[PDB]
């Protein structure tokens, strides 16, 4: 034994599955309208953004 | 609106052999002679220039990679070749089959050079035709600045040990050129040292450099004396080496002073371009499971 | 992928002209790109199995 | 709700590369009829209205940038940026999958070390930004030995201006533009200009007159210049805006760097080492159309000029001397 004593400290993690419950009614939504814009257009793939 | 597309008829069926190699590399960039779209075998390589029983060249390719036209293949078909024709600053798809191979990351600036490693690495005969197609040696920029450097030092000191022994050793030639880090990895190049004619034009133009630019500079600093001279020129007295400076002029005369000076500048141009400017091309994204990089071509 | 050959019995049909005169010494040396040599009991049609 | 699945119907279909022209040659001249972008000279009437010409503005050509993603840490990109940034891309091993590092000039003004009254007014901006600069060297560990030898120029390349900024807490997701105009995102219709500061900018063509010619193009250049100071090694990043053409530049910057270049020479009549000898490196940026003025800004103040209109097109770095 040397001449001092010592404390350790962990952490440790646990899945767990939630229970959210959530009023009526609370928060109001807006949904716009989807657009498109092209980007990265090659002689190979012509790619979109929504 | 426009139609690019590069279609290359042969006279002969190919061999069943044959069609594995390119449908290995169904994703490459070969330079090509005209910007047309049918066109015979003749051009599609690199064996218009370079062959087997003409001497190998570096520069000669290096003059007519940049005068070429590069192009993709997409599908290889019995026997009719399908290239894509590479346009000016035009967004397109490079798979990466190249021997040796180099790992390639996106941001990075592809630098298209000749192929100076071994012939197996390099080409693909077609024995039903006769004619050597010749795939072009991708390497990125600072690599490809970088391999061809201790290559060329490495031609230099393998003509020293062949004219005397005593000047060069094998074990500290060899280990500080063959092997080349680059982006924190190491490549160890296949040498070929079993009999490099490719740089030997290159190693007998830095040389004649290397004798003439310090004969040559000490005429053009003296000569240039003025009122009006700049004043950076000063500085610059400082790096010269001490040795330089004791030339005695009077040993060669003005017919022989025009004659070098002249040889002088006109190796510096020829010499400078042919480090400088090739059909260099960016990539933006990069895989290396699917080993395909998103590319675009800067024409220079 | 080329085209192969194959022994499997399509049909076969009649042809006017001889095609018998010069056969043993062409496949020999190899005047055919695709040839192949049936003898014995390998002259049957082949089985139906797929 | 197929209405609006129908409105991709529509935006999909009319937002497409155009077609190869291809026609049979069985149905004859059609293919004249076909040519309509290479028309280039439209009739005017007495009174010309946008019903006469709502077919000479139809044709326009086609302009589409490349954009890069990066996926950065949120420590070296800073979670508030002016949105049109020049931007760089400092690249030493793959240690991992994804995760790149991006520097703003501002964030490069931090790992250089130069002094503050050369570049008086961005040192109090990129002091907020970021700590003392030491938040940023322990990615690199390498500056002091990078600059010795000059390696730095030859692992930046060159990207473009920003577009687009999602932050979140640890990672910051940046879109950039290569190729030519980035196209804005959270205003519509809009199109991304590039800001420099005022500070780093160094004006290329000015006059009294006391006559040049005018042209379509100038082209902004970067510069990165080796030198020490303190007897250490710092960085020196400047720009340039002119369209004199290459071959002039490279001798219009010799005389900007001219009392940079006198003091460093004169350290090695006394220590020569090769390494030392390699100075700077300029760089080409894309090019900007001519008579564009330059808008001045303010935001904090820091003025910060932007540049409609801007293209990317990046080039290698060539060491001047």
């Amino acid at each position: 034994h040397p001449g001092f004593a010592m404390t350790v400290v962990r952490t440790d993690e646990v899945l767990a599955e939630h229970i959210l419950y959530c009023s009526r009614a609370s928060t109001s939504m807006f949904v716009g309208l989807p657009s498109v814009v092209r980007r990265e257009v090659r002689s190979d793939a012509v790619t979109f953004e929504i | 609106a426009l139609d690019k597309s590069i279609v290359v008829n042969l006279t002969s069926r190919l061999f069943a052999d044959e069609l594995a190699a390119l449908q290995s590399k169904i994703g490459s960039v070969l330079p090509l002679g005209d910007c047309h779209r049918l066109q015979n075998i003749q051009a599609l390589g690199l064996g218009c220039v370079c062959s087997r029983e003409t001497s190998p060249d570096y520069i000669q390719i290096m003059q007519y990679l940049s005068k070429c036209t590069l192009a993709v293949l997409e599908e290889v078909r019995p026997d009719s070749l399908r290239l894509t024709r590479m346009d000016p600053s035009d967004n397109l798809q490079i798979k990466n089959v190249y021997a040796p191979f180099f790992q390639w990351d996106s941001n990075t600036q592809l630098a298209v050079l000749p192929p100076l490693f071994s012939r197996k690495d390099s080409t693909i005969v077609l024995e039903s035709n006769g004619f050597d197609i010749v795939f072009p040696m991708v390497v990125p920029q600072q690599l490809g600045h970088a391999i061809l450097q201790q290559l060329l030092v490495y031609h230099i000191y393998s003509k020293i040990s062949a004219g005397a022994p005593g000047d060069v050793n094998m074990a500290e030639l060899d280990l500080y050129t063959t092997n080349v880090s680059f982006m924190g990895r190491t490549y160890r190049l296949d040498v070929d040292n079993t009999d490099l004619r490719v740089l030997d034009d290159l190693s007998m133009y830095l040389c004649i450099l290397s004798a003439l630019v310090p004969r040559g500079c000490l005429r053009l600093l003296t000569a240039l004396v003025r009122h009006d001279r700049h004043p950076l020129t000063e500085v610059f007295e400082g790096v010269v080496p001490d040795e330089v400076t004791r030339i005695d002029l009077d040993q060669l005369s003005v017919p022989d002073d025009i004659t070098r000076m002249r040889v002088m500048f006109s190796y510096l141009q020829s010499l400078s371009s042919i480090f400088n400017l090739g059909p260099r091309l960016h990539v933006y994204a990069y895989s290396a499971e699917t080993l395909a990089a998103s590319c675009w071509y800067s024409p220079r | 992928m080329e085209a192969t050959l194959e022994q499997r019995p399509f049909p076969y049909l009649a042809t006017e002209a001889n095609l018998l005169t010069q056969i043993k010494e062409s496949a020999a040396d190899g005047l055919f790109k695709s040839f192949q040599l049936l003898l014995g009991k390998d002259a049957r049609e082949g089985s139906v199995r797929f | 709700q197929a209405e609006n699945a129908a409105r991709l119907g529509r935006q999909v279909l009319g937002l497409l590369p155009p077609p190869t022209h291809r026609v049979s040659l069985t149905r004859g001249p059609e293919f004249a009829r076909g040519v309509r972008d290479l028309l280039s000279k439209y009739a005017a009437s007495t009174r010309p209205t946008v019903g006469s010409l709502h077919e000479a503005l139809r044709q326009a050509p086609f302009r589409q940038p490349t954009y890069g993603d990066f996926l950065v840490y949120s420590q070296t990109f800073s979670p508030q940026e002016p949105l049109g940034t020049f931007l760089f891309s400092f690249k030493q091993e793959d240690n991992g999958s994804s995760m790149d590092m991006l520097l703003t000039p501002t964030s490069l003004f931090m790992l250089s070390g130069m002094e503050a009254a050369k570049a008086p007014q961005t040192h109090k901006v990129a002091g907020v930004w970021y700590g003392s600069g030491s938040g940023l060297a322990d990615f690199i560990p390498n500056l002091s030995e990078l600059m010795d030898t000059g390696e730095f120029h030859t692992l930046l390349t060159p990207v473009g201006p920003m577009v687009q900024s999602v932050h979140s807490t640890f990672v910051t997701k940046v879109t950039s533009a290569m190729k030519g105009v980035g196209l804005a995102r959270d205003e519509p219709r809009a199109h991304v200009g590039l800001t420099l500061p005022c500070d780093m900018l160094v004006d290329l063509d000015e006059s009294c007159p006391m006559r040049e010619p005018a042209g379509l193009n100038v082209t902004i250049y970067a510069s990165l210049v080796y030198l020490r100071v303190n007897q250490r090694p710092s960085m020196a990043l400047t720009f340039f805006q002119s369209g004199k053409g290459f071959a002039e530049v490279v001798a219009m910057i010799k005389d900007h760097f001219t009392d940079v270049i006198r003091t460093k020479y004169i350290q090695l009549r006394h220590e020569l080492y090769i390494n030392r000898l390699v100075f700077g490196a300029v760089c080409t940026l894309g090019t900007v159309p001519f008579d564009s003025h330059p808008v001045h800004q303010s935001l904090n103040s820091l003025p910060v000029l932007v540049f409609a209109n801007f293209e990317a097109a990046c080039g290698p770095w060539t060491v001047f001397l």
